[PDB]
RNA sequence: CGAAUCGCCACUUCUCUUAUCUGGGUGCUCUGCCCGCCCUUGUCGGCGCCCAGUACCUUCAUUUUCACAAGAU
RNA sequence: CAUAAGAAUUGAGGCACCAAGUGGGCCUUCUUCGGUAAGCGGAGCAGGCGAUGCGGAAUGAACCGCUUAGGGAUAUGUGG
RNA sequence: AACGACAAUGGAAGUACCUUCAUUUCUUUUUUUUACGGCCAGACCCAACCUCGCCGCGCAAUUUCGGUUCAACAUCCUUCA
């Protein structure tokens, strides 16, 4: 056996995160977000209290090294929800049928599909907070938003795996309901 | 050493299991609960297929008898232990008369003692300490395994009494904290008392 | 035991020939050992050797009663665990044992009753020469043998 | 309170390697033991099954108090060299076999005739 | 929480090898699981190589350079006085006192026993105020159980005539009792 | 390390004791042999191929065990070839930093049969040689070079059960995994 | 008498032919939540905090603690 | 019979009378033929099996170990 | 007053039960168990199997850059060499 170690975590500032057990809780501007790692615990070590954290290895094996950014960066996202937030935008696209979308609000239905066939119905899951928007030229378009982009854009990626079609050919297919933005809420601090 | 029984959270299957197969046949009547939290190694995905086809065989025409699959994870370590043990034998069947094993864990036992796990049976302790592994009432689920619910409740349940009891121990035992103290140096001196050293 | 040797040697043997006319002794013991009696009539119980009767054979032991329960006796080392602890038994007399008196045949008798008190009394006074084989631990008194564990050849004093 | 001075053990089996096993040879894991070297101390002892008759229930004899009586009757047997770091002993008997199921059955293991 | 570093000239516990709990320092890591380590102890530990399985350190990092000599190591690790420091860690206790209990006798056992013994009934139970407190069962239910005989004696079972005939009975206890012994 | 696994021997040895080599004209190793019966059987064996010379024609005067410096570690660099894979004699240079050279030799040898599956008959181990620069190569030779180079480390054993106490019926108190 | 299932425990002792029970939870990431902290703030090093671990009960009332009657029949 | 230099053995050798029982083999390291092949066929050497069991290879005629009075006590074998 | 997971009788082994045989026997006799020259084996405890020779060690020395520190310098030496 050879030296990874496990252990923690990375920091940047202004937002509060669990530096303790397999989860990281993280506070921020949009509230707090925490999660739960398995076998995600890896070379720890605090630098300042406050200021400064990272876990940047010592030893181990190759498998080992690629976690530990994965790890930070996820965690950061953490914080990044908490802080700015995140906003999908997604736009309804149809040329040869018409497509509609509204939002229940707690859950989203959608219409037409070629004529429609079924109707996408997505409940709005927690977090995710979902806007048809139109005026200013907002088009065709539903808006995913809120402090997970996980889960936003997991209900978002999901959303695009609403609207498969099969049977007759991709190249006279396209028309959907696709990912046309993933950001953040805004610029936030 | 009587009445025996051992706390099975966290354990290495196979080795708990064959370690206590010695045990029975050494002879005693032991007893395991926290089964739900004996370990099987890895993936679900593996442990399925194992049982899948274990369970997936038959007795082509009578397939009543081959083998039966209560699928209680207490049941499955158990009939474990049993083939760790030689079945046939007259006596290890007695053995098994012995035997004791109930999933989860029927309370009001354990009270002033009960402290009670078996050596390489700590599955931590058996398992390099990040590989992989997966839990075995998460095998029961995954073959179904009915009380799994309730078993929670149950358990719920227990840890609250055991709570209960346990804070009202807390009490006491700051008293028996309290335990002098006092005159208690004057233990002796001729012939050597280090009781000083020794236990005070 | 104990320190350079070849020992007892003279100079001229290594050799040969033993116990003509004197008793052979247990090869472990000194007399005036606690010893701890460990079956038949009175196992577990505190008492002490005084010697071994005329002929290869057996140990007297007496605790003496009150401290102990100890009634004396002809014992077997090969019977008892031997304290490391010792006294002198330079008062005790101990010299009309014969085993005459320990067949049961002969054995409650006023010799017994006599000698036994004669013999207590004299142990008595060294068991006092040097403490706590009666003060308290006994040595002699207790109560308790042994527990499930540890047992003797991990028992090293 | 009582004797209590030997240790319960366990008579486990006869020695083997495969088709050959020894009858004439038993195995006794002697409790807290399992510690050879340690066992070798306890060498040659003389080990009791007390065991409870069942059966007719004879004590022809009287020794005992006299008339003995009974219907628990009791093997002796001596043990030969311990082996495993574990403490396996070995253990023979002045006859052949302590029954035929006394087997896994607890034993005693007296700590003499002494040798201190 | 992971945290008492090897740290050279680090102080490690000597762990199951014979040379176990004898003392030294990390004087190299002889990589993954070896080490160098040095004592002044003139007979065990002198340097050795010894395996990271069988140490502990033991939290008592100093500064000295990594692969080092005995005669500053000696001297400084002297100067450290760790070993001192190390002595009075609690851990040792039992260890050191194991040596020991190989090595008593019956008496002194009996009275380290004893002490215990003198507190058990004698100091916590013993009195008034814990056993106004759990108390023990019988305690603890002999006053409760005297709120629930509040129920005779107050209340609402019992005693205000039938105590009375109690009063009888005590006497009629006692009566048979001057009798029983008087024969 | 130092489970002192291997011997090492020092060979010096002749040619022909005939006066057709009236003078032969001596060999040395340092060799790392279990012990000298194989050692002498290396020594030979070269000497039958690498020089064509049957031992039992010729004379080695001694072999004589050969002693490591001192008690700290020099940074070894070792250089192999080993003749498997069914296709023979193939070279390999290797890195490591001990108190010896017979625990490389030996620490090779594991690592091989492990690391390249290989086994030793199959293997010259051409060198072993203490480095003096700040290198000293290899990764991770130089990875625990560091000056200051300290660390964490958790999670693992001691006997569970046994007969320094105590097998199967263990635990009495409670349980973590301890440290 | 110089071993000899022994006389106990015990048809109301029994998971068993001879310690009570020391009890509950959890992670490796902690020897007390331990903790907390400080500190070239690191791999840390130092300091601190608390009682809490410092597994762990063996029954006369003792045997903190004098001590005493009684074996042998 | 020395060399000054180069055996070991030799639990006898010599030597013979006369009668049985056998002639389908089969298995193997090794060499090797036929044919794609074949647990195939077909030879060469040695060894087996056959015609033996014991001990080993969860299972095996021939693989491993090893052969056998009857036991006892001990230690090994292969193998764990 | 014999027994039964289910092969069946089978070996071997011991116990139980036995209907059991034959033998020997104590107020100077038998019986199980302790114990015992010299023996007659096996295991523990300490001594040593030598020795020429390196090895090294020490010193200095060169090369030789590393831990300290925030890093550089000290500290050309942490040290390998």
């Amino acid at each position: 056996m050879k030296i990874k170690s496990h252990d923690q975590i990375t920091f940047p500032e202004d937002v509060t995160v669990s530096v303790k057990d397999r989860i990281v809780t993280v506070k921020g501007k949009r509230g707090t977000l925490t999660k739960d790692l398995r076998h995600l615990q890896l070379d720890f070590r605090v630098n300042k209290k406050l200021r400064t954290f990272t876990a940047v290895r010592w030893f181990g094996n190759k498998i080992n090294n690629s976690t530990i950014n994965t790890a930070l960066s996820h965690v950061r996202n953490m914080i990044t929800g908490v802080t700015k937030g995140f906003r999908f935008k997604v736009r309804f696209a149809y040329a040869h049928f018409p497509i509609s979308v509204t939002v229940e609000n707690q859950l989203v239905e959608i219409r037409n599909f070629l004529g429609e066939k079924r109707v996408r119905r997505q409940v709005v899951a927690d977090d995710v907070k979902v806007y048809r928007t139109d005026a200013a030229l907002v088009k065709d378009e539903l808006v995913l938003e809120g402090n997970d982009l996980e889960q936003v854009s997991r209900e978002a990626a999901v959303m695009h795996q609403l609207c498969l079609v099969k049977k007759k050919d991709i190249r006279k297919f396209l028309d959907g309901i696709y990912v046309q933005t993933k950001t953040n809420i805004e610029v936030d601090e | 050493p009587d009445i025996i029984v051992i706390d099975l959270k966290d354990h290495v299957l196979g080795r708990a299991a064959a370690i206590v197969a010695k045990q029975l046949l050494l002879g005693k009547k032991i007893t395991v609960v926290r089964c739900e939290k004996l370990t099987i190694a890895g993936s679900e995905i593996r442990n399925k297929i194992k049982y899948l086809q274990f369970l997936r065989k038959r007795k082509l025409s009578n397939p009543k008898l081959g083998p039966f699959h209560h699928r209680s994870p207490s049941d499955v370590f158990i009939r474990t232990v049993r083939s760790m043990l030689p079945r046939y034998t007259k006596r290890g069947q007695r053995a098994l008369r012995q035997l004791v094993a109930y999933e989860g864990v029927p309370v009001n036992v354990v009270r002033t003692g009960g402290r009670v796990v078996i050596p390489k049976a700590q599955r931590h302790n058996c398992y390099r300490n990040e590989r992989r592994f997966t839990v075995l009432g998460n095998m029961c689920k995954h073959v179904g395994w009915k009380y799994s619910d309730v078993v929670e409740k149950l358990e719920a349940a227990r840890i609250e009494k055991s709570g209960r009891h346990h804070k009202k121990m807390e009490k006491v035992r700051v008293a028996w904290k309290n335990a002098r103290k006092e005159a208690l140096k004057k233990m002796p001196q001729k012939n050597v008392e280090v009781l000083k050293k020794f236990g005070l | 035991p104990a320190a350079t040797k070849k020992a007892v040697e003279k100079k001229a043997k290594k050799v040969s020939r033993k116990s003509p006319e004197y008793s052979t002794v247990r090869k472990s013991c000194k007399p005036g050992t606690i010893a701890i009696i460990l079956a038949g009539r009175f196992r577990g119980r505190r008492a002490v050797i005084l010697k071994q009767l005329p002929k290869n054979g057996p140990l007297v032991i007496s605790g003496p009663m009150k401290y102990s329960g100890v009634p004396i006796r002809r014992i077997d080392s090969r019977y008892i665990i031997a304290t490391s602890t010792r006294v002198d038994l330079t008062g005790v007399d101990t010299s009309a044992i014969t085993p005459e008196i320990f067949k049961r045949e002969k054995k409650v008798s006023d010799e017994r009753a006599q000698l036994q008190n004669a013999i207590d009394t004299a142990l008595i006074q060294a068991i006092k020469k040097d403490p706590l084989g009666k003060e308290m631990a006994g040595y002699l008194h207790s109560v308790f043998t042994i527990k499930p564990g540890d047992a003797p050849h991990r028992l090293k004093w | 309170k009582s004797p209590r001075l030997y240790m319960k053990g366990t008579l486990a089996g006869y020695t083997r390697g495969l088709h050959g096993q020894n009858k004439n040879t038993a195995l006794v894991r002697i409790e807290n033991v399992n510690t050879t070297e340690d066992a070798k101390w306890y060498v040659g002892k003389r080990v009791c099954y007390v065991y409870h008759g069942y059966k007719i229930k004879r004590c022809v004899r009287w020794s005992k108090a006299p008339a003995r009586r009974s219907n628990t009757r009791a093997i002796w047997g001596r043990i030969t060299r311990p082996h495993g770091t574990s403490g396996t002993v070995r253990v023979k008997f002045n006859g052949s076999s302590v029954p035929a199921s006394a087997i896994g059955r607890r034993i005693r293991v007296y700590l003499y005739p002494s040798r201190i | 929480v992971k945290a008492n570093y090897i740290r050279a000239g680090r102080l490690v516990r000597i762990l199951r090898g014979p040379r176990q709990n004898r003392v030294g320092v990390i004087v190299d890591i002889v990589d993954a699981n070896r080490v160098l380590v040095e004592n002044p102890c003139e007979q065990k530990m002198w340097r050795h190589v010894q395996n990271l399985k069988n140490v502990e350190p033991l939290k008592f990092c100093v500064s000295i350079s990594r692969n080092c000599s005995t005669k500053a190591l000696k001297e400084a690790l002297e100067s450290k006085k760790v070993l001192e420091k190390y002595a009075a860690t609690k851990v040792r206790r039992p260890h050191r006192a194991k040596k020991a209990f190989a090595e008593s006798t019956d008496f002194e056992r009996y009275q380290l026993r004893v002490a215990k013994r003198s507190r058990a009934y004698w100091a916590r139970k013993i009195f008034d105020e814990n056993d106004k407190k759990n108390p023990v069962s019988w305690h603890k239910v002999a006053l409760k159980k005297l709120l629930k005989n509040a129920k005779k004696v107050d209340s609402t079972p019992a005693a205000k005539k039938r105590v009375e005939k109690a009063r009888a009975a005590r006497k009629a206890r006692l009566a048979a009792g001057k009798s029983k012994t008087k024969v | 390390m130092v489970r002192p696994h291997l011997r090492h021997y020092c060979v010096v040895g002749r040619e022909t004791p005939s006066e057709k080599n009236p003078q032969p004209t001596v060999y040395k190793f340092e060799v790392f042999a279990p012990n000298f019966v194989v050692a002498k059987s290396r020594f030979w064996r070269m000497m039958r191929e690498k020089n064509k010379v049957k031992s039992t024609h010729g004379d080695v005067l001694s072999c004589k065990v050969v002693k490591d410096r001192k008690l700290a570690a020099r940074n070894y660099s070792v250089d192999i070839a080993y003749y498997s894979q069914r296709c023979g004699y193939t070279h390999m240079v290797k890195e490591f930093r001990d108190v010896c050279k017979a625990g490389a030799v030996s620490q090779a040898y594991n690592d091989l049969a492990s690391r390249h599956r290989a086994r030793y008959h199959n293997i010259e181990v051409l060198g072993v040689k203490s480095i003096p620069n700040h290198e000293v190569r290899r990764l991770n030779v130089a990875q625990f070079h560091p000056h200051n180079l300290s660390f964490p480390l958790l999670q693992r054993r001691v006997k569970a059960p046994r007969k320094d106490r105590v097998i199967f019926v263990k635990k009495n108190s409670k349980r973590a995994v301890v440290a």
